């Protein structure tokens, strides 16, 4: 019971966001966008039914590409360690609710997965073509990352020093950061969060949306006419409808019972740096 | 017999007592005291007895527990319970009986030497489990089966290993893990089965051992087995400003040349410090070496002697390794048909060394599993709804012949090699062995080659120019150096290697981070073999050269030369 007052002032705070988007993965260097899709992830959306019995998905599903060396399986193994029910896989039934990790990429569960290139190290020159997996497949994927070995010489001196830095101070001291939360204390929050309540969206919102979705399937429509190549990542209807379930996740991190424009602007701000980057 | 009289039993329990409660150390403390007092914090159920002292202080006592055990232990736990309970009343509400466990049996006796002469006695003895059963409740109790096998090193070669069964009661119940070396005190006793009489055709019993004491066989043991002579002699070869020379030339004296090879695989053998930097990641301390060489350079000869040499040592062939041999597999017990685990080849090649010849003859499918061990040195068993982790840190050993049964110098180490490109990577040290004609080598082999010939003749029975040690020598040495040394880098120059690590990354893209950590464990494991608290930077100049070494050796002709040109700064 004093458990729901902590969860309570915890998630009434104006940082929430921020501090739960520490709290995954201190250890990996960068990647804060990643870890706060991977966070909404595991707070995920809420499932809808209808009159007529169709029922629609309230589990958002992730796919993350990438030169070997950029960390995935290391996220992957903190997902599944982090989320109250989590699989981890090399390549469905016991997870409800859960989320579902599978690795070497070429019932209510999450998909979080990962995948190498297809000539093993990614060219920027060549552009498309380094994906093997049909736009069929590709479709049922919320969002899609790419990662590129970015070579800075500084960037590589810090991040040899982030490893030495963790390597030694570690058996010294095991403590947060900044305010960043216990891997139970989250644990139970986030399990707090998803059996509490649901949060849903907002008329102005929904028309935000709506006219944010034809801009971006218009211009979607005129890089394909331009490029004179049919993209691999196709926008659709189930984009739309990923949009508005990270919005509601969003809102959900809240508690707020009903969503805001704030949640659709980062939603569709997280959406454009993962899909239209990778398109 | 003679025990069960009730006058002797009773003044014998009382004896006890006075011995529990009178004893007194060298150091004047009364030790038991002491241990009491620290089962009651931790809130145990058995008590530790040295037989040594009992045997020190009353020799009768020390006679009897091997010829009565049963009577005269359960006298001594009703002993020690009310000593409890006389001490600490209020221990009966936590615990409602306590046991007393015998340590230190001088009598060590294996599998093979049990007879008909020990049934119904305390004996002694040393094992590695392969399977277990579950907590078993009785109607009276916690109960554990285990089956333990003779260990693989202690096994002569061409006779199968010997299984037997033991039985864990309370406490020492789930005090083992399957595929750890352990020693048992016991009794020896015997058991009624109808199936095996009808079975064999008259009456046989199954002799199954109930441990009373259970103690993992870690080399503490072996480190207070070392004789002070052992450990004089092997610091007087530590101050030897040429230590290294005798012990490098000391290993294959039947082998001429190749100083590269044995090198490495003494370097190798010697180990590093294993490290887990926040119980986050783990950093293994070990190092892979795989030897890819033209035939007739006799590296199956330096297998065997390595084989030979390791205290643990498994040896096995690229055709007759299998996926399930080598791994743990999960198997239906043949009589009380419960999922029961199997440990694999690398399982008990635990703390010692595996070999694997032929290694390029390995299935795909066979390679899938290894990966898992060679990164984190455990393996994760999820099969048949079991799901148990088990330990792997061995030193693994790989031949491999190349494709064509030639090695080509026009193309890259990884094309000469059917292996893919992550199993090399999680190699540390690559050696590659040519055949050259030359007339001056072919004559020092010849040479070489007879005077080995004639010196073996059962009738009859350097490079660096330093007297090779003794085996004995050195087999005590390796275990002294294992078990005492842990260096410390806190000498490090980090700018050296960093510039060193741009350089490499440099050359590699023009042709990792585990590369350092492998030289980082190499400069360990070298300051470990001159017996030194803290690592001398020499240690890591002589790293630096012989990873270079191995690196250069990989790459194709015409940028070899360009490679030492760069890098004669390091290499002279
Ligand atoms: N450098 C050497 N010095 C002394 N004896 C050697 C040497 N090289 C080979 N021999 C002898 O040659 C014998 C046969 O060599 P092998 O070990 O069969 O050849 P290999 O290099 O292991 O290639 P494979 O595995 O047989 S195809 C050994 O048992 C040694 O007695
Ligand atoms: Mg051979």
């Amino acid at each position: 019971p004093q458990e729901e007052e902590e969860f309570r002032r915890l998630a009434a705070l104006p940082n929430v966001y921020e501090v739960i988007s520490k709290s995954i993965a201190p250890s990996i260097f960068g990647g804060t966008d990643m870890k706060k899709a991977i966070a909404c992830l595991l707070f995920g959306g809420s499932r809808k039914r209808l009159p007529d019995g169709l029922t629609r998905r309230g589990d958002i599903n992730l796919l993350m590409l990438g030169d070997p060396g950029t960390a995935k399986s290391q996220l992957l193994k903190f997902v599944e360690k982090c989320s109250p029910i989590g699989v981890y896989t090399s390549g469905m039934v016991l997870a409800d609710g859960g989320v579902v990790c599978i690795d070497e990429f070429d019932s209510r569960c999450s998909v979080l997965a990962a995948a190498n290139s297809v000539f093993g190290r990614w060219d920027e020159t060549k552009g498309e073509d380094n994906i093997d997996f049909m736009p069929t497949i590709l479709s049922r994927f919320d969002m899609i990352f790419i990662v590129k070995d970015e070579h800075n010489e500084e960037r590589d001196v810090m991040l040899a020093k982030h490893v030495i830095t963790l390597h030694v101070s570690a058996l010294t001291q095991t403590q947060a950061v900044e305010g960043e939360i216990d891997l139970a204390k989250l644990k139970k929050f986030i399990a707090y969060c998803r059996v509490k309540c649901g949060p849903r969206l907002s008329a102005e919102a929904a028309e935000k949306l709506k006219n944010r979705y034809i801009i971006m399937r218009s211009g979607a429509r005129q890089h394909e006419r331009d490029s004179d190549r049919r993209s691999s990542i196709p926008i659709t209807v189930r984009q739309l409808e990923a949009i508005v379930r990270i919005a509601e996740a969003l809102s959900k991190m809240k508690l707020q019972p009903f969503a805001t424009e704030a949640d659709v602007e980062e939603a569709l701000r997280l959406f454009q740096v993962s899909t239209l980057d990778a398109a | 017999e003679w025990v069960s009289m009730a006058g002797p039993r009773l003044e014998i329990h009382h004896r006890f007592k006075n011995f529990l409660r009178t004893h007194v150390d060298s150091h004047g403390h009364n030790v038991f005291k002491e241990r009491i007092s620290d089962m009651c914090k931790e809130n145990r159920e058995s008590l530790v007895v040295n037989y040594e002292d009992l045997a020190a202080r009353e020799h009768v006592l020390a006679y009897f527990l091997p010829e009565a055990p049963a009577e005269l232990l359960q006298i001594f736990d009703e002993a020690a319970l009310e000593v409890v309970l006389a001490m600490y009343p209020k221990y009966d509400r936590i615990t409602n009986h306590i046991h007393v466990r015998i340590s230190h049996l001088p009598l060590v006796e294996e599998l093979r030497s049990l007879r008909q002469l020990h049934l119904n006695q305390l004996i002694r003895t040393s094992g590695v489990v392969t399977s277990c059963t579950g907590v078993l409740p009785q109607l009276s109790q916690n109960y554990q089966r285990i089956r333990i096998q003779e260990s693989p090193g202690k096994v002569a070669a061409g006779r199968l290993p010997r299984s037997k069964d033991a039985i864990l009661l309370a406490d020492l119940v789930d005090s083992c893990k399957p595929g750890d070396e352990i020693e048992l005190t016991g009794i020896y006793h015997n058991n009624y089965d109808g199936s095996l009489n009808t079975a064999n055709g008259f009456p046989v019993f199954a002799t199954v051992i109930l441990a009373n004491h259970v103690a993992k066989k870690d080399n503490k043991v072996a480190v207070g087995e070392l004789t002070d002579e052992d450990v004089k002699m092997i610091t007087s070869l530590s101050k030897d400003q040429q230590i290294g020379e005798k012990i490098f030339a000391s290993i294959a004296p039947s082998i001429y040349g190749h100083e590269d090879i044995k090198r490495g695989l003494a370097l190798a053998l010697f180990g590093g410090e294993p490290k887990n930097p926040g119980g986050k990641h783990k950093v293994r301390g070990d190092i892979n070496v795989l030897l890819c060489g033209d035939p007739g350079t006799a590296k199956s000869q330096f297998l065997k002697y390595i084989e030979k040499v390791s205290s643990r040592a498994i040896f096995t062939t690229g055709q007759g390794a299998s996926a399930v041999g080598l791994t743990a597999y999960v198997q239906r017990h043949p009589v009380s048909r419960e999922w029961t685990l199997e440990a694999g080849a690398l399982v008990l090649a635990d703390r010692g060394v595996c070999l694997i010849d032929e290694f390029d003859k390995m299935n795909d499918q066979d390679r899938t599993s290894i990966h898992e061990a060679m990164e984190q040195q455990s393996i994760s068993i999820s099969k048949a709804g079991i799901v148990t982790s088990l330990q792997a840190r061995c030193t693994v050993i790989a031949a491999a012949n190349p494709i064509g049964g030639r090695y080509d110098p026009s193309l890259t180490f990884s094309e000469n090699v059917d292996l893919t490109e992550p199993i090399i990577s999680r190699f540390d040290i690559l050696c590659v062995v040519r055949d050259t004609v030359d007339p001056v080598q072919d004559e020092m082999l010849a040479r070489f080659v007879v005077g080995s010939h004639v010196r073996h003749h059962p009738s009859n029975k350097n490079t660096y120019g330093v007297e090779p040690l003794p085996q004995e020598v050195l087999k005590k040495y390796i275990i002294y150096a294992k078990e005492r040394v842990h260096p410390k880098l806190n000498q490090m120059d980090q700018d050296k290697v960093a510039k060193m690590y741009s350089d490499l990354r440099k050359e590699s893209m023009a042709t990792t981070v585990r590369h350092i950590e492998s030289m980082i464990r190499m400069a360990e494991a070298h300051a470990r073999i001159h017996l030194r608290d803290y690592v001398i930077e020499d240690d890591v100049n002589m790293a630096i050269r012989v990873m270079l070494e191995s690196f250069i050796d990989t790459q194709k002709f015409s940028v070899m030369r360009s490679m030492r040109k760069t890098f004669a700064r390091y290499l002279s």
